[PDB]
């Protein structure tokens, strides 16, 4: 029912698109979407994915203007300016900006300008957005935020458990790192990009970096700041990535102590959100997997009952979208506007 | 129905239950495999593939050598020698060669007497003797219970062949040569590791080795009427699993366009070459066929002709998945090929019947 | 040196012993026959050849279980079922398939299960599983662990093979076919007696039979280079034990005189074919090579040519005698390949045999 | 000058050989090898390398029995017997068994037991071998020590400065991890590996594991145990790995202060051994370079002035050899046993 169009029909565009098909009970009437890229491409792009494979969802469309897929015919155009991107022609309900290039509220404003009602950004918006993230900023979340954001998958995934750890054991200091994959955020080749590292090709090289995680943690976790700071490690992989953090937790504990604690959480709430296990499973074992990350039980060592390594294969793309999808439909509900 | 098992445990030893359990028509059933690595592994192995994804199946760990498959159980062997493997006790009608070392039905025979009624050869066995078994071509033309160790040529050709078959079949072709994209694998080491061959020695997934393809000959082996007209090079390339050749072919015929032949594909692919031969139209890549069992993926558009007659003929394909479907191919075939009923000889006239018992009959000492 | 056993004495095996007795440094030694014929008879039958004269060596006919011969007390079984007959207490590494009856590969299992570790299959390639291995021809293709059940293909083939390589190898054929002058034997009914065969059933000693023989096939078996390329029926002619080949072949070569080819033969004879390929020059007949063991028998002249490409290839040879002294060499080969002996030459270059065991080595998995 | 043989001789050995040549005045006259592989192969094994490219040195074999490199005759024995390998025809001084399979002193002794006299292994010598690493234990190594080994590249690489780590500030706790490359020891394609992780193909998946770095840490430095202990991560890369370690140091500090405290390290000790900088470089920009790593002084961030990030693209392969080749020279030096 939510007449929605997302900006930047990236993988996550397809993801949520697939999630639209994947997730059941989708009031997300996303009958339009934006990406300045070629739409029939995007169609085939939507049609054909690498990781989760081609979206076998056959779509029959008559004319460039109207496109229909799985009954839910869905428009899409290609343009840069959200004002040049008419939204009132549908009176758009929600937008998410997969481009990333609109990393400030103005574009959303500009999206709100052309006739959008609500906005969130999977990416941490530069500056003028208090982000919303499940587990962290979905509780005090208000549907009445016509413009909000998510953070990078990293934060979008690394959040809850350690907060609950912070809830159940506290953390003196946290040193978070990820196996952050590669994306358009980095240059395939050593193409000219602001971050020299993201500029490089690095087909097999990692990027020592720091995503908004150790920053968005501030918003999403009003407590865990500075003390609980690590960086990002943007790796030469395209796919589901892994958390790599060692904490100096506050309360004395040991490995399993958090595990069942981490278990029970997913056993009730991080259900769908996150997971935990110790069966050795590698990336391929996490295709289109939604429980953002199962945490290792063995290698999650604990030293002095505070120094605690943490590790979990996480879906930087689909589970991210999952999480992105999560509150997305939630704001569709409590549909104040 | 037919008692099945696997010699050893491979990625193809990992390949087929994905099909088989996912299958719906498989009469036979595996009951045991030689995982010399433990079910825990084998499960983690079989339950979780590297490419086709985790097995969408409750293949579960019943007892460490007898696990579950969504309720169906299967035993496990753990060994590297046929002779201890009690295919007799296992009653296995059909076992799949998973050592490779059996480039010879003889070694496979070391299971035949061991209670392998028939032996599923999987790869191009250097032992020529076994009739070259390939679907769409000679699959039926195989003789049941005649030398029950049953060949299976290189997926590359084994997939190429029915296509390669249909072309001259559609055309008549002076001869042919090609080059597939042999995906990176283990046989070529990730490292520049000490190798009986310079080529697969090197660090695998970076270098790109052209190499030898008896599979090219195997065409003649399966297309004897096409003998000698075959060539090409085995380009080992760095992919997980898809190979694809374009085949240079001086077509014996006129030299009309390919789309016609592709219409003939569109005819014959849709004809008997369903299951194997796809001519998709959207120009698409490796991913676009993963987990897809259409055991050949031709691109009419990308395929071209040179002089109208020298056709540049391509086809995407996986290297084991489709191959894993070749398993079922004879499997259900050899299943119905299995007699089940009895014979109608005359142990007086066909005293060889009586001699089948009375083998020490001077009445029977033929050629010996 | 190796304990050997007979499941009833092979007509050839009989002399083969005396041959083996005529052998000196034999890494093998028979210890028992499954005499379902009475010792003294078998003894006489052994001590007395019916063709090349009785043994010119003592045979001590000691008790119904074990006579001796020149101090060789050899035991006696009497049974068509091996398992019971314990070649293991007899430590018989490899048992003479003294029946033929177990023409089936799986027959020999009972004999492995009767105390064999390997199997001297006396039978030509009735089954398909086991390949025979041939001195000068395909012997060396054997390493150990390769088919402990090992065929004794037809002398016809077995004498066909040796020279038959030269052509495809030294000079190159297109294809061709042959025909033995098969001496008379017992496996054709002396009179018209009830026998499942058409012809051998008829009265033997007087006639000749155009006869089915996949020796040409069995060659192509061990000569995949000639797989599905050659032909030839047999001719059971009335002689005790000798035969010559028909052989005509469209040679690929220009059509040089045979003499050179025969010199090349003699060269190749001088090569790997000592005792194997005789290319003599005296025009001689059946007698003139009886009890002569040189496996081939050609008055180099005799084999000749029609127009070069088509080659009138013909050569006398033995059917049992030489045939026997072919069995030992290969029977020795296993002992020559027998474990316990130091067999390390070079892996720093030729580790091929080294990792021939394990292909998952540093890198050994050739052909994937 | 020191007659040396190499069992299990491999890349790192080949590296060591490319080192050996690059080690102008290499006091190891390594005239012998053990390698069951073929000679031309063994040539190409050294001759044709992937990472450092082919050996920039031509290889000639006369004809197949022996191969001469850089005008010096060399031998390569091939027999799986840990003794039969004729180390006595020369009475080998140093042996390097690549296979590592003799984690017990025995096989190495078995190598010594027919002429060989000294040993170092890529495998951490479990127990009956001196925990001997350059920067840390090559000195306390008395040349009477004959059969020693090197632990993990990681262990090998971290050793010197991580010793210097607790030097300059002391370390409350330490949990290290590596961006360890992919090799054939982990199943490069899915095969029967004990580690289910290391068992798959996983050309693009990581392997949670641990290392002698987590273990010899005590063996190389006593207090450095448990609290000073981490894990290993074999990652989808072929090349120079990075240390994923955050040291909970004792003395409060800020990042560069410790890097200042580690400028000197390169300036005095890590010279040749290790390095450090903050210009963003990637594994290739660490290729064939002998300073075992450069530390991301910048992203080796301080957090709470005790739990301090440590990050350094470390030469898991070439320096690893080099360090061992260094250690080899060390044992080439002081030659008594
Ligand atoms: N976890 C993170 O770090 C994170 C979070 C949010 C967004 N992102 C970035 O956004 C993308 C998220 O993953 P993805 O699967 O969607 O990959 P993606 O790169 O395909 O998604 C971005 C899409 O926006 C399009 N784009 C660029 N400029 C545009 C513009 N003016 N208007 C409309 N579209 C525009 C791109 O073509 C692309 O299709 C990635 O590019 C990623 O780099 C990353
Ligand atoms: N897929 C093809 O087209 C093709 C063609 C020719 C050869 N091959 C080779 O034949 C095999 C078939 O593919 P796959 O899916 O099975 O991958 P695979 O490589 O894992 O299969 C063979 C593997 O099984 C194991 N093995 C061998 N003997 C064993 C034994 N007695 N007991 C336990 N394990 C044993 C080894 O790990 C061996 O590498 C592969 O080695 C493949 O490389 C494949
Ligand atoms: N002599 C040869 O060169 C040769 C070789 C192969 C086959 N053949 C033909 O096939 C038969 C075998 O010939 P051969 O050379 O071995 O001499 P053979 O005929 O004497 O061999 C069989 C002998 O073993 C016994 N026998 C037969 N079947 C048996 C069985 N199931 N179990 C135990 N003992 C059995 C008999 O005593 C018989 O004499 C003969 O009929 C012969 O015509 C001959
Ligand atoms: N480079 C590192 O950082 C590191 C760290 C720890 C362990 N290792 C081990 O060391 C090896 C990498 O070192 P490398 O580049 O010098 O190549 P390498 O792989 O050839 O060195 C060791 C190899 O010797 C092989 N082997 C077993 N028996 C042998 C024999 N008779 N002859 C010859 N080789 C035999 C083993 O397969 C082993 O992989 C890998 O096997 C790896 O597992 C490496």
């Amino acid at each position: 029912k939510l007449k929605v169009a997302i900006n930047g029909f990236g993988r996550i565009g397809r993801n949520f698109l697939r999630c639209w098909h994947g997730r059941k009970d989708s009031p997300l009437d996303v009958v339009v979407i934006n990406d300045t890229g070629g739409v029939k491409q995007a169609s085939h792009l939507l049609k054909y994915d690498s990781i989760l494979g081609t979206f076998d969802a056959d779509v029959k469309t008559a004319g460039d203007s109207a496109i229909s897929v799985d009954g839910k015919v869905i428009k899409v155009v290609s343009d840069r300016n959200p004002v040049n991107l008419p939204w009132g022609d549908m009176g758009i309900d929600l937008v998410i900006e997969g481009t990333g290039v609109f990393v400030d509220r103005d574009g959303a404003g500009k999206h709100l300008q052309a006739g959008a009602k609500k906005v969130l950004i999977t990416a941490p918006g530069k500056g003028d957005i208090p982000t919303y993230v499940v587990g962290v900023n979905e509780e005090g979340y208000t549907h009445a935020d016509t413009i909000i954001s998510n953070a990078s998958c990293t934060t979008n995934c690394l959040a809850p458990f350690v907060k609950v750890l912070d809830q159940k054991f506290g953390i003196i200091k946290g040193t978070m790192t990820t196996t952050h994959s590669y994306t358009g955020d980095q240059r395939l080749l050593d193409a000219s990009h602001r971050d020299l590292r993201r500029a490089r090709a690095a087909c097999l090289n990692i990027v020592p970096t720091s995503t908004g995680a150790a920053k968005a943690v501030a918003l999403v976790l009003p407590n865990l700041k500075g003390k609980l700071n690590g960086i990002a490690l943007r790796v030469p992989t395209p796919n589901v990535s892994v958390v790599d953090l060692v904490v100096q937790v506050s309360k004395k504990t040991f490995a399993e102590e958090v595990n069942a604690a981490f278990r029970e959480s997913a056993d009730n709430e991080l259900k769908g959100i996150l997971s935990v296990c110790d069966e050795p499973l590698v990336s391929i074992d996490f295709r289109c997997t939604d429980v953002s990350s199962t945490i290792d039980s063995s290698l999650t060592m604990v030293m002095g009952d505070d120094m605690v390594k943490v590790i979990a294969w996480y879906d930087n793309e689909w589970g991210y979208s999952q999480r992105v999808v999560d509150l997305a439909d939630i704001v569709a509900n409590k549909w104040q506007a | 129905k037919l008692k099945v098992a696997i010699n050893g445990f491979g990625r193809i030893g990992r390949n087929f239950l994905r099909c088989w359990h996912g299958r719906k028509d498989s009469p036979l059933d595996v009951v045991v495999v030689n995982d010399s690595g433990g079910v825990k592994s084998a499960t983690h192995l079989l339950k979780y593939d590297s490419i086709l994804g985790t097995f969408k199946a409750d293949v579960k760990i019943i007892d460490n050598e007898t696990f579950s498959i969504d309720g169906k159980p299967i035993k496990v062997v753990s060994n590297r020698d046929p002779l201890k493997l009690p295919w007799a006790e296992l009653g296995i009608d059909i076992v799949i060669e998973g050592t490779g070392v059996f480039v010879d039905g003889p070694g496979a025979g070391k299971h035949i007497q061991a209670g392998a009624k028939k032996v599923i050869i999987t790869a191009p066995a250097k032992g020529s003797d076994i009739p070259t078994y390939v679907v769409g071509v000679n699959e039926k033309d195989y003789g049941h219970d005649v030398a029950n160790i049953i060949s299976n040529a290189s997926c590359t050709t084994n997939c190429l062949a029915p296509f390669v078959k249909v072309l001259d079949e559609e055309l008549g072709i002076v001869k042919g040569t090609m080059t597939t994209t042999h995906s990176y694998t283990g046989d070529q080491r990730l490292l520049d590791a000490s190798h009986r061959d310079l080529r697969r020695a090197r660090a695998a997934a970076l270098n790109i080795v052209p190499t030898s393809t008896g599979a090219a000959k195997a065409v003649s082996l399966v297309l004897p009427q096409l003998k000698g007209k075959l060539n090409g090079i085995a380009l080992r390339v760095p992919t997980p699993n898809v190979s694809v050749v374009d085949l240079v072919v001086n077509i014996e015929k006129v030299g009309v366009t390919a789309e016609d032949v592709n219409n003939a594909f569109r005819k014959a692919a849709a004809g008997p070459l369903k299951g194997v031969l796809d001519v998709c139209d959207i120009p698409l890549v490796s991913v676009d066929f993963r987990c897809s069992d259409f055991s050949s993926t031709i691109d009419s558009s990308l395929t071209m002709v040179m002089g109208g007659d020298m056709v540049k003929v391509v086809a995407w394909y996986d290297n084991e998945w489709g191959y894993s479907q070749r398993v079922v191919d004879l499997a259900d075939l050899v299943a119905n090929k299995w007699p089940g009923l009895e014979g109608s000889v005359a142990s007086g006239d066909p005293l060889e019947d009586f001699c089948k018992d009375n083998p020490a009959d001077e009445e029977c000492k033929l050629y010996e």
